[PDB]
């Protein structure tokens, strides 16, 4: 059934499973035309497909060319997502194919379901969680590879860098969601917190700074403080 | 004009024939139904005064033989049987008429309702959905489950309706995922009309038969089947013009005939709101839309 706070630890068991988030697949700028009418220009997007246990991230870059001459693009975006996910599953060795795919938005269910008909034993699940994966384009390296792409491209990352060398998946996932939640509520402040110290660098093969354990605790504290404050401002509490 | 005699009426029961019905008291001298219009299928049905559970009944066609009803005190129900001795049967019928113990099938001459509800229903097809080949008539009751329902137990007692499933390989051509799921014309016209049903009349016929079983027996999987077959047509962008017009006529009479108090379980809000207002064929069901709004605007 649906994934929620109750069955949360199931992410970290040894059943292979993937989150799919489509929130950055069809991206546009909205602008005015010479005649004063509004028009959109698409920019490159991505499917965010992530194994929460291992950190592997299958970043499928959606080049603007895929929208050329197409109608009902926001509807089409859901089907292309499901097409590309299904192809990713087909490309994987049997023993790497997920047992579950969890879509962050319920509108992906039918599209993914229809594309996966060939995989009747892969369960497609919605979730009641409010995951921040739309903020994935606030990670500089991810945003850069998307915006620079000139054709369809799959790029592979580990979204936990080397954390699992030192912490469990559960803890790694809570770090990732806290970082992305903060980037989502206030990107400028979030990014400030992460790079304030010029002496902590991002390895070339990494996405995040090489904080020590103790520095991660200060960071996580700084990110929690950011999130709470924005909440009072939003609701005047 | 044909006759279905009854041996007796030992238990208090409400007896239906097609859309008509009569209360018969325990051991009332009821001995049958006469003047049944030849040329259509018919259903005779029962609901015991003591068990408003399990409505049950027999689909039949008097051209296919002489049928009569007899209560079975062991199995506890009114059973349909065939009399093969043609002379023994006219004798029974003539004497019961003479003694005037039979009701007349009460058709108003202006009335095309039964024709309109059974236009495409053919006994030969009914006997394929309800498989019991030693009998020429077909039993259905409230609780029989469908082949589709069974897949998700006893097959001898199943309703073998044609399985429709919008999220199956059957329904979706590889490479046309989005197209075929949003526009079911290929499932409808190639898979179901050309492939399985062969023509629109047999399609209409199963649809009509499923409605009728949902109405007369409250058979829930029949109701699911009737809705599925409407939705496939309404969710197809490309439907022969002859089917659309006929569909509006079919639904119209079905909506017209349904007991008013039953609209809540027999009518599926989603399917109807999608067919009448969102689907490709929203504007092709003018009579069905008009009757639905003036009679069940709540559901919509």
């Amino acid at each position: 059934g649906a994934m929620n706070s109750s069955n949360y630890a199931e992410l970290f068991n040894n059943d292979i499973k993937l989150f799919v988030d489509d929130t950055n697949v069809y991206r546009v700028t909205v602008h005015k035309t010479f005649e004063g009418n509004v028009a959109t220009k698409a920019i490159n997007g991505c499917i965010f497909t992530l194994n929460p246990k291992t950190g592997h991230l299958f970043l499928k870059i959606i080049h603007t060319s895929v929208w050329a001459g197409q109608k009902r693009l926001s509807q089409l975006a859901k089907w292309k997502t499901a097409e590309e996910v299904s192809a990713l599953v087909r490309s994987l060795p049997k023993e790497e194919q997920p047992k579950q795919i969890i879509v962050t938005r319920k509108a992906m269910l039918d599209p993914l379901e229809v594309h996966m008909l060939d995989f009747p034993n892969i369960a497609i699940r919605p979730t009641e969680l409010r995951l921040p994966f739309s903020a994935a384009m606030s990670i500089d390296k991810l945003s850069d590879v998307v915006m620079k792409a000139t054709e369809p491209q799959m790029v592979l990352f580990n979204i936990y860098d080397d954390w699992l060398d030192r912490i469990s998946s559960y803890t790694a996932f809570s770090r990732l969601t806290l970082l992305l939640r903060a980037l989502k509520t206030n990107e400028e402040s979030a990014k400030m917190i992460l790079l304030s110290d010029p002496t902590i660098t991002i390895k070339s093969y990494h996405l995040w700074p090489s904080f020590t354990d103790e520095q991660w605790i200060t960071i996580e504290s700084q990110m929690r403080d950011l999130i709470l404050t924005e909440y009072g401002r939003k609701y005047n509490v | 004009m044909n006759t279905v005699p009854f041996t007796s009426a030992p238990i208090e029961v409400t007896i239906g024939i097609d859309q008509y019905s009569f209360n018969v008291k325990e051991n009332q001298p009821f001995h049958g139904i006469k003047d049944i219009p030849i040329g259509h299928v018919h259903v005779i049905h029962f609901q015991h005064a003591d068990n408003s559970s399990m409505r049950y009944g027999y689909w039949f066609d008097c051209r296919m033989g002489n049928f009569y009803i007899q209560y079975d005190p062991k199995d506890g129900l009114y059973k349909m049987m065939e009399e093969r001795d043609g002379a023994k049967f006219e004798n029974i019928v003539h004497n019961f008429k003479e003694r005037q113990m039979m009701v007349s099938y009460p058709k108003i001459d202006e009335d095309d309702t039964w024709y309109n509800l059974t236009e495409f229903v053919q006994m030969d097809k009914i006997r394929k959905i309800v498989r019991k080949d030693e009998n020429q008539f077909s039993y259905v009751d409230s609780s029989m489950t469908t082949v589709q329902e069974n897949e998700l137990s006893d097959p001898a007692h199943s309703l073998n309706y044609t399985v429709i499933n919008f999220k199956s390989r059957e329904a979706i051509r590889p490479g046309h995922e989005m197209e075929d799921f949003l526009d079911k014309s290929y499932y409808l016209n190639t898979v179901m009309l050309q492939g399985i049903f062969k023509n629109s009349s047999n399609y209409f016929g199963e649809l009509q038969f499923a409605f009728l079983n949902a109405m007369f027996f409250g058979n829930y999987g029949s109701s699911l089947q009737w809705h599925a077959m409407i939705e496939l047509i309404c969710s197809s962008a490309t439907v022969p013009k002859h089917m659309l017009d006929k569909l509006d006529e079919i639904l119209y009479y079905q909506i017209k005939t349904l007991p008013e108090q039953y609209s809540d379980i027999l009518l599926n809000e989603r399917v109807w709101n999608i067919c009448l207002y969102s689907s490709f064929q929203k504007n092709s069901l003018h009579n069905t839309e008009k009757i639905m709004e003036n009679k069940y605007p709540e559901l919509l």
